[PDB]
């Protein structure tokens, strides 16, 4: 991805040999910057609504004539708007993004009839998985605001058209926008972005209201629709070793009809439960989480004890074999993330919008057993453990039990 | 929505002769109602015609 | 649109019902009116003469025609009652319109007791008019010739329909061609079916439309003049006047109402800016 | 006729200096003789509403505009049944006769007409 | 323009097919087999699915645990699936972990233990799978759809097989199945992503050279199905969403109408209320359904097999009093493929498909799946230029002629699950397959 | 008795040639014949019946 | 007649040795000739249900009994329209002919009749 600048907008593109191009606008407008709760989700859903040059209807009908597709999502850090189309149709897609950023008519009827109902279905579909809920609850306990803001719009706190219009005035500005083109000729994209995004406001860098503060605690989301438990440990100094540790501890199987050879995978034997360790770097803080879902609260409780033990055991001693297995699983995870268009866009988006250079999968550091055990030791001896229980919460563990 | 259901006049006919939900096991003795309707239509047609010629 | 369209058919059935009932007396106007009105069917190309003989049940209006008119005159009011019920059921989906032309969904009253008691006033006003004709002047609306028994030999001085059919008769006389005249006469009723299309107004009804109100006034008075011209003799200058009134009748639907309703739309918009 | 049609034709007239010079005074007199203001209506309260497009435009009115329209319809209905006219502040003054509904119906119709056009596109 | 798919053979008749992408760092290698549940009879139905479980249960060298560790150490993962006509076993890895992954796949396919103790253990796991598919409504619907459309025929059988067979599957019949079916002339070794073709051919010569050849080598993708117009109703009033599939007999992979059927399917298209753009789609059915809230979703499909197919639509709806309208409007849109479609709809669908068929292939696994599927169904990978030409050859006359012989006034197979009281009887549904006005 | 994927036995009723044009055409021949006799019967009925309104024998005499 | 009445009279008969000796054998033949068991019905499936009391009793059936009753009604309807009788396990055996509904309807009616009595109480 050759990083450049076109009329004040950061543009990164990588040419390829495929008939299919992916163009993504990455906006510094994720939930950690959300002025009011849910606004970044609403702004994402307001993309490709009516603009002054082109109605939402006309856009969708023309997109079907190109056979293009449209993908949008919100993270804690970004809003990502992606289009996938044939290489030759690049100018149309550049101009479409320009119309969205410069000329979106934010109309109240679109909010009530189109945008908010779709936002609500989006969230309900995600929450069908209790593990999603548990990991969201864990971020809320751990960070409170900023990273602790909800990613998604919720019913209890309504977003108004004035909220969304204000946020869009901040976000849709040259300072918060990066263009990422997969299988796009980089010289051609710079020329097109330079003509199309020239009249976009310059604006200012959107910032997180307040510094990231870490907290421990418990969240007990009582649902009737499945059971899950996250054990998170907030990290004040994000370090790349936690990727290796997440992959080492593992949890999912690498093979059909198997349990797996990972410590967390072996913690589920004799139970219909699954487990997944994840590490979330957010630049200035991080979160190391272990999420366990299952149908039995008794089994979840059982696995949760084994999970905390596994982390303590790791803090004691890692073998050389295990450390190499962690390097291999981690390099692989990095590679597939840089391939997947959704995650790819945000990775280069971070490099362009902040200045955090991407770590290429081939350059993923090999951590010695000493370095891994040290990282696990810090987590087992955390002052601020978070536990989010979802489901039959009366039957799930508490932080002080773990 | 289908016109037969949407339009109030059509929907009245629909409710009696088309979508009308019937038991699946009516035997042939449930056919006398339609024969009575047939007799009534024959009597109206023949009766009005005889009225054109009768004094 | 649907209650109005079924309404137009109710009006046609009332005309047929009343025409057949008038023949039943079998006085001079009964016979000669049946003869001339039934001979209009002879204009239907190719089969017209055959259809007339078939309707009469013979070669002129006679006993077979009278007996069949009795049977049909008895039947037609029952058919008319069914169509009257159909147009009410069709109306029930929107409810009654009202004189302001706006929705009444904001402010409804039960039919009873309010409109029950308001209907009694006009029932008694109607019964007073009924009483004055039926008891004090029972033959004012009739033709003396219908007290002479039908005589196929002697033709009455003037053969005219009952007063309520007179405007349609004037329209028919206006066209010199037989078939032309019959088409025009039928079209004068069926053209009511196009009002939903030719009225281009964004507003329902005339309460707030001064130009439409003037046009409506002229249309109604022209309809009454056509009625009068239906019973004058075919003489100057009434021949030409009947043709001008016929043109005005049709031009209301085809030209004037579409033009006036278009212009009034623009005056409401510009006038209230 | 569509509101779109009425609005476009009116704009053609308002552009032409000659045309506006002769049409605008007539339209103002027409409105005065129409007399809907004497029942406390605004012009847009009279537009036929029993149509999918108009029902959608009315649903998009802001709540305040919607509640006030309901009151003007009820008040006009009460003047109509009483055979009275508005007096005083119930009479709509010319400056209060605002086109509150026109922008909503023009947006509803814009989409409706674009949908009709696009249903008839032919790939070239 | 995507890189050329290279293809080589071994002596036994194993095909190697590869498509390199020097921009990615991962690779998907695997074995596509032209064999599946359809190759079983009634007595051993379920064997192919049973084998897929045992393939990961230990080989002559590596035990179950060693297998787990070996893959964990590779860093990527292994995956498998068995369908009615196709079995796949693949490994996603790093660029330089490809020789490990080929070696593990070759081991689990050729040298699996199928130990009586493991047969007995899985026999319970698979028995539990019978009572948990019940939740995956789309799969329940499509399995009943095949069962009824191809009543008492091999395509009509499920992949899991009956409970009775699961209890009686022996290592003998497992071994017999994979010896008869997993032959070199029915197998394709596929690599996509960061793979060298010449490297992959060497690995094939090293690991897959001692594969049996079949006695009578037919070409890849070689097969008579007699469709039954019929219905299965699985009414469940406690479910909130109705799931309905309606299908007619469709087209095989090698039909001359294969592209015509895809274009017709694209004219109806898909719809999902949860996607923002779906209210603005061009499809007539999409407009009717969205305006009237008739459904949460619908998905048109055109499934192909070697000698038949099913073409139809899958609907989901909460609108339980208007299921009749939903079905009525859907079948009236099908009628219009016979009576009304013109160059307007046909050219629009062709535009959308020309991109769609390329867009689908957006990762190494999708590319590998495309090479593997095409090689095992057609015997070759069809270049995008050829695909563009075949799509361009579809005219409106072709669509109307196809719909008139395939859809118009034809028997349907119909499956309804959930609150389907409002779904009318077979005749009233089948009467919507024609229009009395035409 | 338990599995819903095992379709009940319909072999006593199923026709082997059920998807053929000849199969459909036969059933439409029955429907068509029925429609044809109903058309011919309606025509005869209407013609004979309505002829009552044409001049009776005593009138033609 | 009410189920309560039928049940009480039946209990009077079953008490009397003489009466039961002559009535019980008759009732058993009656049931055999009735032939509802040959359509796979249980006796209680035949009781008229279009009354408030019976609709309430049916709503109080345990879900399993309710689902099984639905199946027996559908199955009997299919025998009726086909002009066939049950065979094999579809025939209701005498030991399967259980009064699953009688306790529910007797409770519904007990309350209904107590309510009627208490509506007519007179403070003494
Ligand atoms: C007048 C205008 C003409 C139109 C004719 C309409 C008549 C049709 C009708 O209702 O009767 C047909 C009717 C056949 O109707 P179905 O629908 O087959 O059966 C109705 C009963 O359930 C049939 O009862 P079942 O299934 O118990 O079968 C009994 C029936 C056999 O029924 C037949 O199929 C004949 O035979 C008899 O009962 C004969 C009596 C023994 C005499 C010796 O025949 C009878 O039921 C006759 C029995 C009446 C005594
Ligand atoms: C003769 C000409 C009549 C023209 C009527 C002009 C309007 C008018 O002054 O009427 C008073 C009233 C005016 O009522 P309005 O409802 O318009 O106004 C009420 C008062 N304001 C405006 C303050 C709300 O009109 C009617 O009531 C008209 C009903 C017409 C009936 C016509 C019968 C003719 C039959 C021929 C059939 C063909
Ligand atoms: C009483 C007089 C009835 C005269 C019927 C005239 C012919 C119509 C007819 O037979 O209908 C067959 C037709 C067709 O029957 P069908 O609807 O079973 O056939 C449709 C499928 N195709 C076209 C492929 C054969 O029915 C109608 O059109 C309805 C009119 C019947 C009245
Ligand atoms: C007397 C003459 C009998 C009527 C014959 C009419 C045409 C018969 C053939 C036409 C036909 O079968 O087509 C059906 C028309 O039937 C119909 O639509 C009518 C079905 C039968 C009509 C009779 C109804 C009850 C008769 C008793 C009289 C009632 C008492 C009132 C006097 C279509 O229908 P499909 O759904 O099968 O089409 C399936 C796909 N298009
Ligand atoms: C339920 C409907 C009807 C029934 C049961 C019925 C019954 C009868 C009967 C029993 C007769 C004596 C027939 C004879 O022996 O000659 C008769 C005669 C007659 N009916 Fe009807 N009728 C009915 C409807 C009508 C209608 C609607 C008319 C319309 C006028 C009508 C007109 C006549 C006439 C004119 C005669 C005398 C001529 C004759 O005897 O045939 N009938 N009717
Ligand atoms: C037997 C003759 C008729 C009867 C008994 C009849 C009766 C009625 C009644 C009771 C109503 C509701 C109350 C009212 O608005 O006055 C009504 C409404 C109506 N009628 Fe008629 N009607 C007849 C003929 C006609 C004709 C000939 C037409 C049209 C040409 C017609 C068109 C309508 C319409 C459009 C309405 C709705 C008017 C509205 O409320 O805005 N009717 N009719
Ligand atoms: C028999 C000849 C055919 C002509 C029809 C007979 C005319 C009698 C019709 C007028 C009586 C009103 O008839 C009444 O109409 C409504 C809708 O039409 C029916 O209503 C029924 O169907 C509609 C949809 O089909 C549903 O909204 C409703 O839930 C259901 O109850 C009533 O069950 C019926 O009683
Ligand atoms: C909307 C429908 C269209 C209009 C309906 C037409 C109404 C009248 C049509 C013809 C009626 C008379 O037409 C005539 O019918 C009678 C049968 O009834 C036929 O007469 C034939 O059969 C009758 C008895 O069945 C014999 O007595 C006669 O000798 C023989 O010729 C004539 O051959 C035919 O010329």
């Amino acid at each position: 991805f050759s990083t450049a600048e076109a009329a004040g907008v950061k543009v990164a593109a990588q040419d390829g040999q495929s008939p299919i191009s992916d163009l993504s606008v990455v906006l510094r407008g994720g939930s950690r910057y959300a002025t009011v709760p849910g606004v970044s989700h609403i702004l994402e859903k307001f993309a490709f609504q009516n603009t002054v040059p082109k109605s939402a209807l006309r856009f969708v009908r023309e997109l079907e004539l190109f056979g293009g597709k449209l993908y949008t999502h919100t993270t804690r850090e970004h809003i990502v708007l992606r289009t996938q189309f044939l290489k030759q149709d690049l100018p149309y897609f550049v101009d479409a993004f320009a119309n969205v950023l410069k000329e979106t008519k934010f109309q109240q009827f679109e909010l009530t009839e189109r945008v908010a109902p779709v936002a609500e279905l989006d969230l309900l579909k995600r929450e069908s998985d209790p593990a999603f809920t548990a990991l969201e609850a864990a971020h809320e306990v751990a960070f409170r605001t900023g990273l602790g803001n909800s990613v998604y719009a919720q019913g209890y706190s309504p977003v108004t058209l004035e909220d969304v219009k204000e946020f869009a005035r901040q976000v849709y500005a040259k300072q918060n926008v990066a263009v990422v083109g997969n299988n796009v000729v980089p010289a051609d994209l710079q020329q097109l972005v330079g003509t199309a995004f020239a009249d976009l406001q310059e604006g200012s860098k959107v910032t997180q209201a307040g510094t990231t503060t870490l907290h421990g605690g418990e969240a007990r989301v009582r649902t009737s629709t499945g059971n899950a438990l996250t054990i998170a440990l907030p990290i004040a100094e994000p370090k790349p070793v936690y990727h290796a540790l997440a992959s080492f501890l593992g949890g999912p199987a690498s093979m059909p009809w198997s349990v797996g050879a990972s410590p967390l995978a072996q913690a589920t034997v004799g139970t219909h439960t699954s487990v997944k360790a994840t590490y979330h770097n957010y630049g200035d803080a991080g979160l190391f989480a272990i999420t366990i879902k299952g149908d039995s609260p008794a089994e979840i409780s059982q696995v949760a004890h084994k999970a905390v033990q596994a982390l303590k055991d790791t803090g004691a001693e890692v073998t050389e074999e295990q450390a190499a297995r962690a390097y291999a699983k981690s390099k692989f995870a990095a590679a597939e993330a840089f391939e997947n268009p959704d995650s790819s866009a945000s990775v280069i988006g971070m490099e362009l919008l902040s200045g955090v250079s991407r770590i290429a999968p081939e350059n993923v550091q090999k951590f010695t057993p000493a370095e891994l055990s040290e990282a696990a030791a810090q987590l087992s001896a955390s002052a601020k453990p978070v536990v989010a229980a979802v489901g039959q919460v009366h039957a799930l563990p508490f932080a002080d039990e773990l | 929505m289908a016109l037969r259901k949407k339009n109030s006049l059509l929907n009245m006919a629909n409710s009696y002769v088309l979508d009308s939900p019937q038991p699946s096991n009516l035997n042939y003795f449930w056919n006398f109602g339609s024969l009575l309707a047939l007799c009534l239509v024959i009597q109206l047609a023949t009766g009005i015609t005889l009225a054109m010629h009768y004094t | 649109v649907l209650p109005w369209s079924i309404g137009v058919i109710i009006f046609l059935l009332l005309i047929i019902t009343a025409f057949m009932g008038y023949v039943l007396v079998f006085g001079q106007m009964s016979l000669w009116g049946a003869t001339v009105i039934c001979n209009l069917v002879s204009a239907i190309p190719w089969l017209g003469e055959d259809i007339v003989h078939f309707l009469w049940g013979g070669f002129s209006v006679g006993n077979p025609t009278l007996q069949r008119f009795f049977a049909l005159h008895y039947l037609m009011p029952f058919v008319l009652a069914v169509f009257a019920l159909l147009h009410l059921i069709a109306l029930h989906t929107a409810g009654s319109s009202n004189p302001l032309g706006i929705t009444s969904n904001v402010d409804k009253l039960s039919m009873h007791p309010y409109y029950s008691f308001k209907d009694l006033i006009t029932v008694f006003a109607f019964l007073l008019m009924f009483t004055l004709f039926v008891f004090f002047s029972p033959d004012k609306l009739g033709h003396p010739d219908n007290y002479i028994p039908a005589n196929p030999m002697v033709t009455p001085a003037s053969i005219v329909p009952e007063w309520y059919l007179l405007p349609f008769y004037a329209i028919l006389r206006a066209i010199p061609d037989k078939l032309g005249g019959v088409i025009a006469m039928v079209a004068a009723i069926l053209i009511l079916l196009i009002l939903p299309i030719v009225d281009r107004s964004i507003i329902r009804g005339n309460a707030f439309k001064p130009i439409s109100k003037l046009l409506f006034g002229f249309f109604i008075c022209n309809f009454l003049l056509l009625g009068v011209l239906g019973q004058v003799h075919i003489e100057p200058p009434f021949i030409v006047l009947g043709q001008i009134c016929t043109i005005f009748y049709f031009s209301y639907f085809l030209i004037l109402l579409p033009m006036v309703s278009t212009i009034e739309n623009i005056f409401f918009y510009i006038g209230s800016l | 006729a569509s509101i779109t049609s009425v609005v476009k034709t009116s704009e053609l007239i308002l552009k032409s200096p000659l045309l506006s010079k002769i049409v605008v005074p007539l339209a103002k007199t027409y409105v005065k003789f129409s007399g809907y203001r004497q029942l406390g209506f605004k012009m847009n309260d009279l537009i036929i509403e029993e149509t999918p497009n108009m029902q959608l435009a009315l649903r998009r009115l802001p709540p305040t505009e919607s509640y006030d329209r309901v009151y003007r319809l009820i008040r006009a209905t009460q003047f109509s049944l009483s055979h009275k006219l508005a007096t005083g502040n119930d009479i709509t003054k010319p400056e209060e006769d605002d086109h509150y509904l026109i922008p909503y119906i023009l947006d509803v119709e814009a989409e409706a007409f674009e949908k009709d056009a696009l249903d008839n596109l032919e790939v070239v | 323009v995507s890189p050329k798919t290279r293809t080589s053979n071994l002596k036994n008749g194993l095909t190697i097919a590869s498509e390199s992408n020097p921009l990615v760092q991962t690779a998907t290698v695997g074995v596509w087999i032209d064999a599946g549940s359809r190759n079983e009879n009634a007595y051993n139905n379920g064997t192919a699915h049973f084998f897929e479980h045992l393939a990961f249960k230990g080989t002559d060298k590596r035990s179950q645990h060693q297998l787990e560790l070996d893959i964990e150490n590779m860093g990527g993962h292994l995956n498998a699936y068995t369908s009615r006509e196709s079995t796949v076993y693949y490994a996603k890895s790093f660029k330089d972990d490809v020789p490990k992954s080929v070696e593990i796949l070759a081991d689990i396919l050729q040298h699996s233990k199928l130990a009586e103790s493991a047969i007995d253990r899985e026999r319970e796991v698979i028995t539990r799978e019978l009572e948990e598919v019940n939740k995956q409504y789309e799969e329940v619907v499509f399995d009943h759809l095949h069962a009824t459309a191809f009543m008492n025929q091999p395509l009509g059988r499920t992949i899991l097989g009956p409970r009775e067979n699961i209890q009686t599957i022996t290592n003998t019949e497992l071994r017999k199945f994979i010896t008869e079916n997993y032959t070199a002339d029915r197998m394709v070794l596929v690599g996509a992503g960061a793979v060298d073709h010449d490297a992959l051919v060497e690995l094939a010569e090293k690991y897959f050279s001692h594969l049996p050849s079949s006695q009578s080598p037919v070409p890849l993708g070689t097969p008579i199905p007699n469709f039954v117009g019929s219905e299965v109703r699985l009414r469940d009033d406690t479910m909130p969403v109705a799931h309905i599939a309606i299908a007619v007999e469709g087209v095989s992979w090698t039909s001359e109408d294969y592209y015509t059927a895809l274009v017709a399917q694209a004219i109806i298209g898909n719809y999902d209320r949860a996607v923002g753009t779906s209210r603005h789609q061009g499809s007539r059915l999409s407009n009717i359904v969205s305006e009237n809230n008739l459904a949460n979703s619908f998905q048109s499909f055109s499934t192909s097999y070697s000698d038949t197919g099913l073409w139809g639509i899958y609907l989901t709806s909460e609108n339980t009093t208007q299921i009749d309208d939903l079905v009525h409007f859907t079948l009236k849109e099908w009628n219009r493929l016979s009576t009304s479609v013109s160059n307007l709809q046909v050219e629009r669908a062709k535009s959308q498909l020309k991109a769609g068929l390329l867009l689908s292939l957006d990762g190494t696994t999708y590319v590998a799946e495309d090479i593997g599927r095409q090689l095992t169904t057609l015997g070759r990978r069809v270049t995008p230029a050829e695909v563009e030409a075949k799509l361009e050859a579809v005219t409106e006359h072709d669509v109307r002629a196809w719909a008139q012989k395939t859809l118009y006034d034809k028997d349907i197979a119909l499956v309804g699950l959930g609150p389907i009281e409002g779904l009318y009887d077979y005749n009233r549904i089948r009467n919507d397959m024609s229009m009395m006005r035409w | 008795g338990k599995s819903t994927y095992k379709i009940p036995d319909f072999t006593p009723y199923l026709k082997k040639d059920r998807n053929t044009d000849a199969n459909r055409l036969f059933s439409y021949f029955m429907i068509g014949s029925f429609g044809m006799l109903s058309a011919a019967g309606a025509k005869a009925t209407v013609q004979d019946f309505l002829s009552n309104m044409s001049a009776s024998a005593d009138v033609l005499a």
